[PDB]
């Protein structure tokens, strides 16, 4: 299972 | 033996033909299980090998939601490194991501991972303790510094040390039959004239599973790294691997040389000759 | 900024003429990852291909594996033909049954 992004670059 | 479990996106923009594309592939060890397009007619993560097919419908969609949400960041992404490389809106750009985690023969974690790059480069990487950060250039730092402040590490480490590892049990078991079995390499060496004076030895390894593999030609028991040539391993389409290793001899010398086969599906190591028969 | 691709045409089992089987072109250690790959036979462009999924090896170059299903002949000649960004014309590699 893939990880949620939560921040940018 | 030890396992993994690696994400792949891909992000790529092409000013003037829409927003950029995201393409996201995941892997246990040499196995393909997921894709997501955005390109795709229908974007959805999609399977990609039998034993993910069973997980339900929720598994999907929210694997689908979640890559549609990545593939959004990773274009607001894609504007932000134009900014800090005082880079125009008309060229294209990539970004590429790999994260996730190793096991070991016990199956627990062996150490997570977490990098990125932009157009082919190192851009940032989380370290092997999974709370500090290398950014490979002034750029990376200011990302670096907005990450620290924003405690993006400990994140990933409760994801890689925790659901990483988990799902990846999950589909080692649920998999078992092919991702815990190993195929060993089925071996051979070829002989071919180059001049009435010298000829190629090749060292064939075929079916294989896992990728990895060592093929080495040796002369009188020495290791003939600098004059052999050795192809990149190939994918034969079936989950097997390919690979070779020639050497050019002088003619009555071909028995002065062995060919040698290290892989997991192996209980010992093989050694091989030039049976002319 | 630019890598160019390694191409490698070959089988998916030993080829043996009459018996179906698989070509295969493996192009692989190239960036950026557009790159336009055909299959040929006997010069023409062989319409039923399909490609892997984009993926990329540890020194983020990128890999595709391009493949179709064929019956080999004495007679008949298949090749792959690339291009991409860092090639000046298209480089085509022929399928050779020993390597």
């Amino acid at each position: 299972v893939s990880f949620i992004e939560f921040v940018g670059w | 033996g030890s396992h993994s479990m690696r994400y792949f996106y891909t992000a790529m923009s092409r000013p003037g033909r829409g927003e950029p594309r995201f393409i996201a592939v995941g892997y246990v060890d040499d196995t393909q299980f997921v894709r997501f397009d955005s390109d795709a007619a229908s974007p959805r993560t999609e399977p990609r090998a039998p034993w993910i097919e069973q997980e339900g419908p929720e598994y999907w969609d929210g694997e689908t939601r979640n890559m549609k949400a990545s593939a959004q960041t990773y274009r607001e992404n894609l504007r932000i490194a134009l900014r800090y490389y005082n880079q125009s809106e008309a060229g294209s750009h990539i970004i590429q991501r790999m994260y996730g985690c190793d096991l070991g023969p016990d199956g627990r974690l062996l150490r997570g991972h977490d990098q990125s790059a932009y157009d082919g480069k190192d851009y940032i990487a989380l370290n092997e303790d999974l709370s500090s950060w290398t950014a490979a250039d002034t750029a990376a730092q200011i990302t670096q510094r907005k990450w620290e402040a924003a405690r993006v590490a400990e994140q990933l480490r409760a994801y890689l040390e925790g659901l990483c590892v988990e799902w990846l049990r999950r589909y080692l078991e649920n998999g078992k039959e092919t991702l815990q079995r190993a195929d060993p390499p089925k071996t051979h060496v070829t002989h071919h004239p180059v001049s009435d004076h010298e000829a190629t030895l090749r060292c064939w390894a075929l079916g294989f599973y896992p990728a990895e593999i060592t093929l080495t030609w040796q002369r009188d028991g020495e290791d003939q790294t600098q004059d052999t040539e050795l192809v990149e391993t190939r994918p034969a389409g079936d989950r097997t691997f390919q690979k070779w290793a020639a050497v050019v001899v002088p003619s009555g010398e071909e028995q002065r040389y062995t060919c040698h086969v290290q892989h997991e599906g192996l209980p010992k190591p093989l050694t091989l000759r030039w049976e002319p028969s | 900024i630019q890598r160019t691709p390694k191409i490698q045409v070959y089988s998916r089992h030993p080829a043996e003429n009459g018996k179906s089987n698989f070509l295969n072109c493996y192009v692989s250690g190239f960036h950026p990852s557009d790159i336009e790959v055909d299959l040929l036979k006997n010069g023409e462009r062989i319409e039923k291909v399909e490609h892997s999924d984009l993926s990329f090896s540890k020194d983020w170059s990128f890999y595709l594996l391009y493949y179709t299903e064929f019956t080999p002949t004495e007679k008949d000649e298949y090749a792959c033909r690339v291009n991409h960004v860092t090639l000046s014309q298209p480089k085509i590699v022929k399928w050779d049954r020993d390597m």
